[PDB]
């Protein structure tokens, strides 16, 4: 079946950069799936960062310039993989980061409104804390 | 705003349906009952997701090929009397002489006859004592005197109201969006060639060599390859047999071998040696993109199993060869001449991995020559211990979907939906 | 950008009760482009209703939602004790697709 | 000219100029009954769409005005962003939920117009 | 006044057309080829004249059951080699232990084999010498390895442009007007159960036991009886015999019986004594209305004769029991405890009262247990002196049109005529 | 009354009054599939003729007038020697080179009239 495994816990200091990666076991390939990165502030409403879809990544309206969504497809040794860095990290950006994928094979799915998507396979959650 | 109804709009949905021939001495693939042939349009702005492993044009082609095979086997001779006891002496360990007692056209008399059998068709029961190989759990039905086996191109034309979408991307690995599709009434010509370990007569990739597989990280899944320049092959069977006609009933006749004319020289298929090393070198370059720039690609020979699948079997001239490709797959790779392959012939066939249904192919009087192409392989990987830098690719195959799935990797059949309603500022008085 | 004021901000009921949860947009979503999740404490959210009222595989048929205009509502039948947690209504009508705020369902 | 399905990616407005193109390409032993059952489907499938037009009264027409008023709860975009930003493949999801009741108002809006024109002739 | 044409009006005429399946391991009644299934309208002020003895939906269902039978019997084995001469000895006189010569997979040798036959399959030639029973009038073909006989509900659906009318009365005796008809797209689920003298797994009346017959004043017509409460019956088989595999040629296998594990104890069937004494009382109440308030209703045991008609033959678990039913039909009537019936198994079957085609059901490993519903009878009356006050009803049966005609007695197929002309006060301008 | 193909030799003017005779006679084991494929060919040939009359706007009519002007490069006889000195079997050879052109000017002269009529309703 499909299973999502994100990296482990990490702590940093302001003005740094940190990266979190997501390895998906059971994805055919990222051509037929889409990857959306969301965020849950502690006990708060969710928030959406960016995505890759048909191999062209994009970022939100409040994150543009401070983020980079990248991914690499299958390989005889490792499953398909995706990555996220947060540049110029600040005390505001502490939260749990999730890795989400949705199928995009069938055009008449209903889980995607021509680019905007609903998330049907969630990761496990990576906790990022910044302080001094 | 008032609703307005438009009929004939361009919308399509996925579907699956039944396709039929079109194709410009009777062939097995009966080109005498297929429609005669006859147109490719470009679809702009369009992006269409593909998938070549959940295709359905394949599972229809695999059933149509089988069911055309054994309707052309029904109407003619059934050789159930040949399961008797043979007394076989050596012709000189390859040929036998094999005389036996078999019936006449008069139901109570007997006949003493003989014929030359290859050693790949008799298994002894402990002169000497023998019997035919497919006699327990098979029923031999002789091939049939005036039907051919040579493939003939067939076009799979979809019905009216459906359409076939064709991906024109020149580096298409069969999965993902294809930003340049088309619309075709029906495909190019697909030759239904039977083979193993080497796809013959094929169709060539345009720009570079392409590696295609279902799940690369899994070692149990085959790995189709597709060359972009042919590597022609040359087969021959030197000896020159004689045909003799046993009579085994009212209206039956058994076409057995008579005598060889000359000395026995083995049958082979050569190669050009320097060409086979360039081609195997462009495969390794394109196979490192998926496994690592610092890995040792070691090719090996057949692992083992049933003789239909550990050797490169094919069919040309009407006589079913079984070559032994060990000298082709050699030569570990790190970061005028000709290779001669010894081929052995058989005469009793079990083609589609069926059980309990066989066939006997009458001899071909004459000398058999054969000029083919090699435009693909079917490798398979050996699962190591994920801590080495060596990968061993033995040839495999056997399963028959993989030959055709290398021709229908770009097509997709869709279903039109021509009715639509939209708002407008017109009103019907 | 759409914003949703999910309500009631928090409700409580015991098993065997029928529970309704509301969710209101700011504009009208005339394609029924909303979805519903469920977050047990700590684990990850699980999608269970997409495009108004369609039910993902594996989700028991006990759940049900409705869609009309700007009022989207989710209903739980004969509630079961492991189904306590949180819920979220998300729109994916226009870029980008925002979420709700969340309404716990305590025992 | 663009051909069969050539305007699949064009806007809804310039792809309504090529209705006749798709309108004339919807009708036309192992191979002996694969053939025969493939034609008795292309015909029966086609006649179930020329009957629908007859029920609503649009028979023999590609573009046909009607009387049903566009309820503002089916799609509330204005005309400039329907016939100029969309493609039929995109517009045919947005009303996927409300196509089975537009077909129910078109059907009996004609049945009222049959018995209104029938009475009017009596005078 | 001017003509006006109306299309689509409710008029209908009787018709005869070709219904088809609809149904929701391979079966005989090939539920793998029938259309998958998916609706009832009450018609008011409508009266229709039914007749269940000139119903045509029965003479169709009788031909589809027969033609689905030997369509699924053609492809597989033909046991002509087994008509040889046997030497048979008693196992203990119910099981015979017969041994014979027989061909091998190799056409010139021989093979002395054996098998355990019942007494009902061998008629002796005058350890003595026997031979199979259907060997001078029948060509026996082995039953077929991977095909089931259990019944599956099948719906009989009418083509487009026809319709099926159904009588929603609760006391319908199959003739005369029914003041409440419906219209159904197609019938309810009809199980094709084969049985004689007792209808099994049937459909229950809603209020009272109903008596139906072609011509009550004629003693040569059957008298169908339908209960209104089930009466369940069990019918076990105690032994545990094992399977063996003779080989009689290239690719053919004969599944003969091996050894019997345990003691030979007879098969039986239990029907409760109170339930059968109360369900046979309601029959008499309903059977005095047609014969008189002071007549003596007497029941007897069947007749004697051909063994398919004097016994409760049925087919459950896989083996063909032939019970007795002489302790059910008993003593006459005037104005925790069980009944056990001894049953005998066979293995060579002549089902549809045909001549010239037989069948051989291979054994069933394991024990066989069964449960069913007795929800019908088929009686017949003796030729009496037409003067006395005694009527004796012996179970009859045999003919197979009288099983399905107990299910298809309320249906009727009609033909819609949708064109109509009528006068009005309009005119075409 | 002359019957089916009774007027095949009469001038085009007097054989045009009897079109309802031919119009209603064009639809209706070794003998068990010789019959079945002779009944799915009569249906499919008929349905490709009624589709043409729909595209050209002459649906459900036998004698139908159009807008396309008669180009004089097709047949420049005067009417007194078309409808009075010819039989349809003679008049079908002559224009046999210019029949896939007329079928293309009638098919699009209707699509320009669907949209002229839709605009007129907008006002
Ligand atoms: C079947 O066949 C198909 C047909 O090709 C195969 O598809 C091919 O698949 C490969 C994946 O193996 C794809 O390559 C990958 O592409 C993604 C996409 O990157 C996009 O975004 C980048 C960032 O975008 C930001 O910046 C742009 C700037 O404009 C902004 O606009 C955006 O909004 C973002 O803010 C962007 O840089 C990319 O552009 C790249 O390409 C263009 C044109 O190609 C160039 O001009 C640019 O210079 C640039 O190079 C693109 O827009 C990449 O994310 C992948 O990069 C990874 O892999 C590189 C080499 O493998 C590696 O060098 C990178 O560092 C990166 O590695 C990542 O992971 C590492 C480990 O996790 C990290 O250490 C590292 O930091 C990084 O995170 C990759 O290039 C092909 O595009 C695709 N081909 C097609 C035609 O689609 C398919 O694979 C086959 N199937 C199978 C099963 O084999
Ligand atoms: C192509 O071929 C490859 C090779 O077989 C397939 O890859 C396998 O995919 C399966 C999918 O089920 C993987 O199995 C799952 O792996 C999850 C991840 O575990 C890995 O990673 C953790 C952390 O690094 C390691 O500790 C662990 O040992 C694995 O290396 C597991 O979490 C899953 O277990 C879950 O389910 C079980 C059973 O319900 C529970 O007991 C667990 O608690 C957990 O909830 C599961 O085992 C498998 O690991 C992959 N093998 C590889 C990569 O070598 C591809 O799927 C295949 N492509 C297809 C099929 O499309
Ligand atoms: C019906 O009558 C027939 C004969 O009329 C009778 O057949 C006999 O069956 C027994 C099996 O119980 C045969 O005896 C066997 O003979 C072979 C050859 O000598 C032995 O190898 C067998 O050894 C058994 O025991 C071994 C030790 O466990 C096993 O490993 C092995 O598999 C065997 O089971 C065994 O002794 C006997 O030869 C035949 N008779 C003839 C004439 O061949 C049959 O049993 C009768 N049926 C019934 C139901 O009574
Ligand atoms: C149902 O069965 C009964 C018999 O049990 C049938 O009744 C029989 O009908 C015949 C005529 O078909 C009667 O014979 C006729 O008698 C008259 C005078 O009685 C005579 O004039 C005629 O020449 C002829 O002989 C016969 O008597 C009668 N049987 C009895 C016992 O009365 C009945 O016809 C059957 N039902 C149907 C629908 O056929
Ligand atoms: C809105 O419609 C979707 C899908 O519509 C389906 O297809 C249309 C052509 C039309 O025929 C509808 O009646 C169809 O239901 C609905 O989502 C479906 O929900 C069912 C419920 O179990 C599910 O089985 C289907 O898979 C869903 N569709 C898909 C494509 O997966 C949705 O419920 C509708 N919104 C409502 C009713 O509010
Ligand atoms: C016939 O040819 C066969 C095969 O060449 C001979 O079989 C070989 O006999 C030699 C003599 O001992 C053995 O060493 C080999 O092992 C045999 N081959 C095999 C495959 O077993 C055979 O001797 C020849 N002559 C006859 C009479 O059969
Ligand atoms: C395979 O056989 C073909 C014969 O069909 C060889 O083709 C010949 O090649 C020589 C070499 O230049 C030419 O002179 C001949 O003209 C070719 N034949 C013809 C008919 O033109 C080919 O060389 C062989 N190749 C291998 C690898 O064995
Ligand atoms: C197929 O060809 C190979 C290649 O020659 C044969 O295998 C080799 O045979 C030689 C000669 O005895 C041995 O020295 C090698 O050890 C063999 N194995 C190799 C080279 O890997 C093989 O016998 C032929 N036939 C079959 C059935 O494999
Ligand atoms: C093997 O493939 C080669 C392709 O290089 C074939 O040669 C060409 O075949 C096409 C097919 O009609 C011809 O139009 C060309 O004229 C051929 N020559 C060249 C230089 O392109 C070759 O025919 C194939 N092998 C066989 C036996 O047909
Ligand atoms: C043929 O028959 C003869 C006598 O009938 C026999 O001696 C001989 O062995 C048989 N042939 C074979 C090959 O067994
Ligand atoms: C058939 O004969 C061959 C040859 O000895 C033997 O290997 C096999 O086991 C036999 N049985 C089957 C089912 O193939
Ligand atoms: C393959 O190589 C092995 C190496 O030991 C050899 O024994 C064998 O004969 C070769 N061929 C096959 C078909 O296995
Ligand atoms: C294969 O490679 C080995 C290793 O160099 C070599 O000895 C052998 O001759 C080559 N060819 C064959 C047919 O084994
Ligand atoms: C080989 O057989 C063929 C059969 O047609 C014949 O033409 C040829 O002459 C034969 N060769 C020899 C050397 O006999
Ligand atoms: C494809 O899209 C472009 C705009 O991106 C548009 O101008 C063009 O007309 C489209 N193609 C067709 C055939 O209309
Ligand atoms: C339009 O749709 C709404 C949706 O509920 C419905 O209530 C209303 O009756 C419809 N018609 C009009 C004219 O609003
Ligand atoms: C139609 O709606 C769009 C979306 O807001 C808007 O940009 C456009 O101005 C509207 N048209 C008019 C005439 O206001
Ligand atoms: C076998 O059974 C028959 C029938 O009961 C009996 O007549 C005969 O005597 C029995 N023979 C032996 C040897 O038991
Ligand atoms: C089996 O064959 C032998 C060979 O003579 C014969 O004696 C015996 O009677 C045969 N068995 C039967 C049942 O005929
Ligand atoms: C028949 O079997 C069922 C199932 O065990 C049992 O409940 C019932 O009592 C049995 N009836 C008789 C009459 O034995
Ligand atoms: C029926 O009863 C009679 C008299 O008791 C008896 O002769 C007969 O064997 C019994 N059974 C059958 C099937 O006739
Ligand atoms: C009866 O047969 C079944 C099925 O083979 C088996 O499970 C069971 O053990 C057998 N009973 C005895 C007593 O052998
Ligand atoms: C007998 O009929 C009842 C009526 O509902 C049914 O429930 C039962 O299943 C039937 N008997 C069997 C053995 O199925
Ligand atoms: C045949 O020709 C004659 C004179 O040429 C004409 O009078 C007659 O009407 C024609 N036949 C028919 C059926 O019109
Ligand atoms: C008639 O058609 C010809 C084509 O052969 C064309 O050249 C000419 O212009 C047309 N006539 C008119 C009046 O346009
Ligand atoms: C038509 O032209 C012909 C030329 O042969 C002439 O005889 C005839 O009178 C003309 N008819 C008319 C009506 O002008």
């Amino acid at each position: 079946q499909i299973h999502l495994v994100q990296s482990g816990t990490e702590v940093k200091k302001p003005g740094s950069s940190v990266t979190v990666s997501c390895k998906a076991y059971g994805v055919n390939t990222f051509g037929l799936y889409a990857v959306n990165w969301v965020r849950q502030a502690p006990g708060q409403s969710l928030e959406y960062i960016g995505q890759i879809w048909r191999w062209k990544s994009s970022a939100s309206h409040h994150f543009r310039g401070r983020v980079l969504i990248s991914a690499v497809d299958l390989t005889g040794s490792s499953p398909p993989i995706s990555s996220l860095e947060i540049k110029n990290l600040t005390s505001d950006d502490t939260a749990v980061y999730f890795c989400t994928t949705t199928s995009t094979y069938d055009r008449w799915s209903g889980l995607h409104h021509d680019g905007v998507m609903a998330f049907s396979s969630w990761g496990q959650g990576t906790l990022i804390s910044v302080s001094a | 705003l008032w609703v307005t109804v438009y009929y004939g709009v361009p919308v399509w949905k996925d579907a699956e349906t039944t396709l039929f021939c079109a194709s410009d001495k009777h062939n097995v693939w009966a080109t005498h009952a297929c429609v005669p042939t006859d147109q490719e349009i470009h679809l702009e702005n369009v992006t269409e997701e593909f998938n070549m492993w959940k295709n359905n044009m394949v599972e229809q082609m695999h059933t149509d090929i089988i069911s055309l095979w054994d309707q052309s086997l029904k109407p003619c001779v059934k050789l159930t009397p040949l399961c008797v006891t043979l007394q076989c002496t050596n012709v000189t360990g390859e040929l036998k002489n094999c005389s036996f007692n078999m019936t006449t056209e008069l139901r109570d008399k007997k006949q003493k006859v003989y014929s030359l059998f290859y050693r790949l068709d008799v298994v002894q029961i402990n002169n000497k004592e023998y019997r035919l190989i497919n006699c327990n759990t098979s029923a031999i039905t002789q091939a049939c005197p005036k039907v051919s086996f040579e493939p003939i191109p067939i076009h799979y034309c979809a019905p009216a109201g459906f359409a076939i979408l064709k991906c024109k991307d020149k580096k298409f690995n069969g999965t993902g969006p294809c930003p340049s599709v088309s619309t075709v009434q029906c495909t190019h010509g697909i030759k239904p060639v039977v083979s193993t370990q080497l796809l013959l007569n094929g169709s060539l990739a345009e720009e570079e060599v392409m590696i295609r597989s279902e799940n690369i990280t899994n070692n149990a899944k085959n790995i189709l390859v597709q060359f972009n320049t042919p590597v022609q092959i040359n087969c021959t069977r030197p000896n020159n047999n004689t045909r003799k006609s046993i009579r085994i009933g009212p209206g039956q006749a058994f076409y057995a071998t008579g005598d060889i004319i000359g000395d026995i020289r083995q049958a082979h298929c050569n190669v050009s040696k320097a060409t086979w090393n360039e081609t195997l070198g462009k495969v390794v370059k394109q196979l490192r993109k998926h496994f690592g720039n610092n890995t040792i690609i070691r090719f090996a020979n057949s692992s083992g199993g049933d003789l239909e699948v550990t050797t490169h079997s094919f069919n040309c001239g009407g006589e079913f060869f079984y070559c032994n490709t060990s000298g082709l797959f050699n030569s570990t790779w790190i970061s005028n001449d000709s290779i001669t392959l010894p081929c052995r012939i058989k005469q009793i066939i079990n083609m589609w991995q069926r059980i309990g249904q066989a066939m006997y192919a009458p001899p071909i009087q004459g000398v058999i020559r054969c000029v083919s192409n090699i435009t693909g392989l079917i490798l398979t990987r050996d699962g190591g211990s994920t801590n080495s830098t060596t990968e061993t690719f033995r040839p495999g195959g056997g399963d028959m979907r993989d030959n055709w799935r290398s021709e229908l990797y770009k097509y997709k059949v869709v279903k039109i939906e021509p009715l639509g309603v939209a708002p407008t500022r017109c009103k019907r008085r | 950008d759409i914003q949703m004021t999910q309500s009631p901000s928090t409700l409580s009921a015991s098993t065997g009760d029928t529970v309704r949860i509301s969710c209101r947009a700011s504009q009208s979503i005339t394609g029924n482009w909303v979805a519903w999740y469920q977050q047990r404490p700590g684990k990850a959210p699980r999608l269970l209703i997409y495009r108004g009222a369609a039910l993902l595989g594996g989700v028991p048929s006990r759940f049900r939602g409705s869609a009309a205009g700007t009022d989207f509502t989710l209903t739980i039948g004969n509630l079961q004790a492991e189904d306590f947690g949180t819920f979220y209504c998300q729109q994916y009508d226009t870029y980008p697709g925002t979420f709700g705020q969340g309404t716990k369902v305590e025992v | 000219f663009l051909g069969f399905l050539g305007a699949a990616g064009s806007t809804m407005g310039a792809a309504s100029m090529t209705l006749t193109v798709q309108a004339r390409n919807l009708l036309s032993t192992v191979w002996g009954i694969k053939q025969l059952q493939a034609r008795v489907l292309a015909v029966e499938r086609y006649l179930r769409d020329q009957q629908l037009l007859g029920i609503w009264g649009c028979s023999g027409k590609l573009i046909c005005c009607t009387n049903v008023p566009w309820n503002s709860s089916w799609s509330n975009r204005n005309l400039s962003e329907i016939w100029d930003n969309m493609t039929w493949l995109q517009w045919d999801k947005e009303i996927s939920n409300y196509t089975q009741i537009i077909y129910g108002l078109l059907e009996e809006s004609q049945n009222q117009q049959e018995k209104n024109e029938q009475d009017l002739l009596a005078l």
